């Protein structure tokens, strides 16, 4: 029922202006007690509230986020927006927007990566991993990807697209340079490649690019 | 503002064994309004309790939380695969609202060895002008574990770059990936490429190689 | 003319919010013939055995009209049970209270979550104030207690408001 889902540009350059949107369902912000908050995360580190709305527009702002924030709410298109002005790069972090009430955070949303950086939005390559002869004579085959020299942050990296699952592991990316490399493995049986085919789908939203590549000898 | 310090900062807990999280008040408030959350690794925190004690629908009851003044304790009873995660206090008594700085816990499991596959640079990146030597080590555990790239016997110190995945929800293993990163010329000079994975499985690393001219 | 079974309320509150508990009580008789008591929602039977009905947890749906039966206590005068949706809301246990008699209000929490400060107001004027969550009782009522009601509480750092209900003091 209830579900939220947030909104950001995916990368934005420093100094400017960060506007985030929370679209929301399974309640509304006319309802007595119901509020929407926003909660941040640098990556591997703890949560910071930010600020929320409350159902009577009453609106409150963590007091060490200067005055740049600012949160807004629309009852009939059920949304409710946060602007953060003058960012830097300690913005950067994984931003969430939560269902609340005055005694706790009852629903939270997927989430979503704000790179605050002046990079280059470059697109991903990507590489097959291949076993040699000798690999293909044990039970068990590992194929591979590599996703190489992108930015910013996220790519969504399948196999098969979707149909193979079990047994793959997509390695959290490295950042050189600007550029990011991940790379993701996935092992079948020797019985089923190169005789059944195998290619990964990689995606980068923030270049609009997707890829597929087959995996062969 | 409330100050939420939780011991301990990590913990490495057996299957169905008692796991206790301690959170810490700075100010006493008289239920108070003390939230627990999970959050696993690649998705949103999760409620867990709420207003101290309250366990919330559709999570198991062997999650429960009890409070003595500033002195808050999650309590999770038996320990699953599935409770690999950070778990995070919250309070709501005053603004600003915070958190806790969370506490991991990982599950052990029995050792397992690394199962290690060598990629050598694909025909694409080669003709692009560079050269990426991949090695996977996965399924292993503990989480320990040290990779020695080679070339041609000679150890290879710089262009190695790592990353861990997080613990497996399901069979509390660790993957790791090692990328070795040339330019096609710097690669063409040299024949045998070699992974070398060190582990508390063995005495003996485990080898995997490949000749460019294979 | 034939005799009626009776329903009871336990909380005796009407009034009542999402997720609270209900107690509903039959107050009829039996004989070693039978024992059953029946329990009808908005004429509809909801339960055909059991002397008592529970509701875990109140939904809106769970508004409307109970009666009771038993064989020798016949289909009680219904009771009327209202769940609303909101955060705070001032309870009274009956709709008409004669003078002399107590008036018994509560400003209850969903859930029971707890509340300080908090305050029962008549016709826009604070009337009593505790720090930690009390009924308000009056214990003899007068016909100056007439008025429109509602409380208001702190919880945590944020001040609700219940909606309005409006107390008649009658003879
Ligand atoms: C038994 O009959 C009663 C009386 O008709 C029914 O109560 C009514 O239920 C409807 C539907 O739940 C209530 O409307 C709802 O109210 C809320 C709160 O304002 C709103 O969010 C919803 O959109 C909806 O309009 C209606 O108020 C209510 N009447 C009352 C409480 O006096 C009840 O559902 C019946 N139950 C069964 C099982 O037949
Ligand atoms: C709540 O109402 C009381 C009465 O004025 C007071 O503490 C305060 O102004 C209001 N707001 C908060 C956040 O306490």
């Amino acid at each position: 029922q209830v579900t939220l889902k947030e909104s950001g540009p995916g990368i934005l350059q420093p100094s400017q202006t960060l506007s985030l949107t929370c679209s929301f369902s399974g309640f509304s912000l006319r309802t007595s007690g119901m509020g929407v908050g926003w909660i941040r995360q640098p990556s591997g580190k703890g949560l910071e509230w930010l600020a929320h709305i409350w159902w009577d527009d009453d609106k409150r702002y963590n007091p060490a986020l200067k005055s740049r924030l600012t949160i807004s709410k629309d009852t009939s298109s059920n949304q409710v927006f946060l602007k953060i002005a003058s960012v830097d790069t300690a913005d950067t972090a994984t931003y969430y927007c939560a269902q609340i009430n005055p005694a706790w955070f009852a629903y939270w949303g997927q989430g979503t990566l704000v790179t605050v950086s002046a990079a280059k939005t470059t697109p991903p390559s990507v590489y097959p991993l291949a076993p040699g002869s000798a690999a293909q004579t044990n039970s068990m085959v590992t194929l591979g990807c590599l996703v190489k020299g992108y930015f910013p942050e996220p790519v969504t990296v399948t196999w098969n697209s979707g149909s193979l699952s079990s047994g793959v592991h997509t390695f959290p990316a490295v950042l050189q340079s600007d550029l990011y490399t991940l790379s993701s493995s996935v092992t079948v049986p020797s019985s089923t490649w190169p005789s059944e085919t195998v290619t990964c789908n990689v995606a980068h939203p923030a270049s609009s690019t997707k890829v597929d590549k087959k995996i062969v000898p | 503002a409330i100050v939420l310090t939780q011991s301990p900062a990590s913990l490495a807990v057996s299957l169905g064994q008692r796991a206790t999280i301690s959170c810490k008040a700075s100010q006493s408030v008289d239920d108070s309004f003390m939230n627990w959350y999970q959050q696993k690794p690649g998705q949103p925190p999760k409620l867990l309790i709420y207003t101290t004690s309250n366990l919330e629908s559709g999570i198991p009851a062997r999650f429960s939380a009890s409070g003595s003044g500033t002195d808050f304790t999650l309590n999770i009873h038996p320990v699953e695969e599935e409770d690999t995660a950070t778990y995070y206090c919250q309070q709501s008594n005053e603004d600003p609202y915070t958190f806790g700085g969370g506490t991991k816990l990982e599950l052990k499991r029995a050792d397992a060895a690394p199962t290690v596959s060598i990629f050598p640079p694909s025909s694409e990146q080669l003709t692009s002008g560079g050269a990426s030597v991949v090695c996977f080590l996965n399924n292993f555990y503990p989480k320990d574990i040290n990779v020695k790239w080679k070339i041609d016997g000679s150890e290879r110190q710089n262009g190695v770059l790592n990353s861990w995945t997080d613990q497996d929800s399901k069979d509390s293993t660790y993957s790791m990936s090692s990328t070795l990163t040339l330019t096609k010329d710097e690669y063409e000079r040299h024949n045998s490429y070699t992974c070398e994975a060190t582990h508390k499985t063995s005495t003996s690393p485990i080898v995997k190689s490949f000749n460019r001219n294979e | 003319d034939l005799p009626k079974a009776v329903v009871f309320l336990e909380p005796q509150w009407y009034r009542v919010l999402e997720k609270d508990s209900v107690t509903l009580k039959c107050q009829g008789a039996y004989s070693p013939e039978d024992q059953s008591t029946q329990w009808f929602h908005n004429e509809s039977l909801i339960s055909s055995q059991a002397s008592s009905y529970f509701i875990d947890a109140a939904t809106v749906d769970d508004s409307g009209e109970y009666r009771c039966q038993t064989q020798l206590s016949t289909l009680s005068d219904p009771v009327q049970l209202e769940v609303h949706i909101g955060w705070l809301l001032l309870q009274a246990p009956r709709w008409v209270f004669k003078e002399e008699d107590p008036i018994h209000l509560r400003c209850h929490s969903w859930k029971n979550t707890a509340l300080h400060k908090v305050t029962y107001l008549q016709n826009g004027k604070g009337r009593k104030y505790f720090h930690h969550n009390s009924d308000f009782y009056i214990p003899k009522a007068t016909l100056k207690d007439s008025g429109s009601y509602f409380c208001r509480g702190l919880f945590g750092s944020k001040n609700v408001s219940s909606e309005t209900v409006q107390i008649t003091i009658t003879q």
